């Protein structure tokens, strides 16, 4: 239940963003022109937030009680804080190169990029329009109405159940995987925007989850949280194996794919297929000899069979397949102890981070001191304190 | 629980030696079967089967490592039970990855130095009897 | 910087 929003909160958040902006202008990182483009995103979401504050000049109560705007603002501060902890957590390894810290800064950057997309999507020109937000693919557009009416955002549980009615979600881990795919903003909430994107990416709706398991969960080709520059960097090791390719979410064309292949002449190119489902693109490209080695791999999964009335049976996907898939995204905000909830507490005398849920779960079973350094607890504290 | 599934891929991915062939149907995740291969001391191949048993409250209570396929060693018991610190209450911390325990079990079989098993009528032979001990340990691994 | 090209021939 995210609370009411008001200028003081928005400005609270704006100070934490500036902190993050200051962390990233460090030259040792040269992020001035790195794909998600964080030093452009924070200033940009800040500047758009002011616009929202302007359009609601005098209607700040209305705005402040908007479920979406409330969930948004909560998540924006949560994420600007993960970032701050990230730089503090990993220290100099941040200025390394190809390091986990920096790997996570990019995942986060990618999230900020999506967050700002969703924001501009729901608050075009500053005015809230989520209740009239136009889902692109009519079939999905129905599912949403008939299930959330004009709702701009729904809890993961509500969405998952609503979806299960029409697209059976096999089991436990499948739902988790499906979630780290649709929850672009990573806030356990699914927005009408987040939904429109996902339903475009994995069209046609008629086979929504079949497509999603064949293209993303299992397909060695699919890459999660990758930017234009990381693809180029990844395909580098196959620059001598023309035909090697990988695909991912386009960042400047949300809801569209970006395929990166190595050419005959040994170059790495990237394209955003026009008017056609990813799999027709991948089948055709394969047939035409362009896409042959998913992430370098020699066997290229057959996607024919995502075609015509009542298209085949459901591929089997192990619990291991889903686990490996989930480990693709986020995770760094996750608590090492349970590996499922966000770290939200910093044990104090020492300093270990962990989800409050576990801290509480350990003490209740009488576990001596800190779960990490079995040292005395004394007091807890926010992983990242509010701006002073 | 989702920590088990992470713990799993943790060891599976890192194909450590000494520990090969890992078993467990992903419809339980609570019981783990694996095979170990020593080095320094006598011990060698055969049927060195283990089974890790994670209690419902993992990782808040440590897992129990018990041998399902016989062996010698001072501290290790005949029922199967074993006894190392890192996986024993009063010393256990929920942070530790199973990974590093099935490696602190290597410093048990290989180059040992136990305190006292659950039968002095087995323990006392090492303090003075290099013959029948080190023998029925380099022969025992072969005859079973 | 970047570059998205047309779909393969
Ligand atoms: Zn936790
Ligand atoms: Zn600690």
């Amino acid at each position: 239940p995210p609370g009411t929003v008001d200028k003081k909160m928005v400005e609270k958040c704006w100070k934490l963003m500036d902190k993050v902006v200051r962390l990233c202008q460090n030259p040792k990182l040269a992020l001035k022109n790195s794909p998600p483009y964080i030093l452009d995103l924070l200033p940009d979401t800040y500047q758009h937030l002011r616009t929202i504050l302007s359009r609601y000049e005098g209607k700040m109560e209305t705005l402040g009680e908007n479920e979406y705007f409330r969930v948004f603002m909560e998540n924006l501060m949560k994420k600007t804080k993960q970032t701050i902890s990230l730089f503090k957590e990993g220290k100099e390894r941040m200025y390394e190169e190809n390091s986990q810290p920096r790997r996570n800064l990019t995942k986060l950057s990618l999230i900020f990029s999506h967050m700002l997309a969703e924001l501009k999507g729901i608050f075009p020109s500053g005015l809230f329009q989520g209740d009239t937000f136009r889902i692109t693919k009519a079939d999905a557009a129905e599912f949403w109405r008939k299930a959330f009416g004009e709702k701009t955002i729904v809890p993961w549980k509500s969405f998952r159940q609503a979806l299960h009615e029409v697209h059976p979600i096999s089991s436990g881990l499948e739902a988790m995987a499906l979630k780290s795919t649709i929850d672009l903003t990573c806030n356990d909430y699914i927005s009408v925007f987040e939904f429109d994107i996902f339903t475009r990416l994995f069209q046609p709706w008629s086979s929504l989850l079949r497509n999603w398991n064949s293209l993303a969960v299992t397909h060695p080709g699919y890459m999660a949280f990758l930017t234009y520059d990381e693809v180029k960097a990844r395909l580098q090791k196959f620059i001598h194996k023309p035909g090697s390719y990988i695909f991912r979410l386009s960042c400047t064309r949300l809801g569209q794919w970006a395929i990166g292949y190595v050419t005959a002449d040994g170059n790495i190119l990237q394209t955003i297929p026009h008017n056609k489902p990813l799999f027709q693109a991948l089948i055709d490209g394969f047939r035409e000899g362009f896409y042959l080695f998913p992430d370098g791999r020699n066997q290229n999964p057959d996607l024919t069979g995502l075609c015509e009335p009542t298209p085949q049976d459901h591929i089997k996907v192990t619990q291991e397949q889903y686990e490996l898939y989930c480990e693709m995204g986020s995770t760094f905000q996750l608590c090492k102890i349970c590996a499922e909830n966000d770290k939200d507490v910093k044990i104090e005398p020492c300093g270990h981070l962990m989800c409050t849920s576990c801290l509480t779960s350990w003490q209740e079973s009488e576990g001596q001191g800190c779960p990490f350094c079995r040292c005395e607890i004394k007091g807890t504290e926010p992983i990242v304190v509010d701006p002073f | 629980s989702r920590r088990l599934m992470k713990e799993l891929e943790e060891i599976r991915k890192c194909g450590m030696k000494n520990f090969r062939n890992i078993q467990v149907d992903e419809a339980n995740l609570l019981t783990w079967q694996g095979l170990i291969v020593p080095d320094n001391p006598p011990y060698d191949k055969g049927a060195f089967r283990i089974e890790i048993n994670f209690p419902a409250e993992y990782p808040f209570k440590p897992p129990k490592i018990t041998f399902k396929t016989k062996i010698y060693h001072p501290n290790i018991d005949e029922k199967g039970q074993v006894c190392l610190p890192v996986i024993s209450a009063e010393n256990w911390k929920p942070a530790t990855k199973t990974d590093q325990v099935i490696q602190s079990l290597i410093a048990l079989v290989n180059d040992p130095q136990p305190e006292h098993p659950l039968r002095a009528d087995l323990a006392e032979e090492y303090s003075k009897d290099r013959k029948k001990f080190c023998k029925n340990a380099e022969e025992f691994t072969k005859k079973y | 910087s970047d570059g998205y090209t047309p779909e393969p021939a």
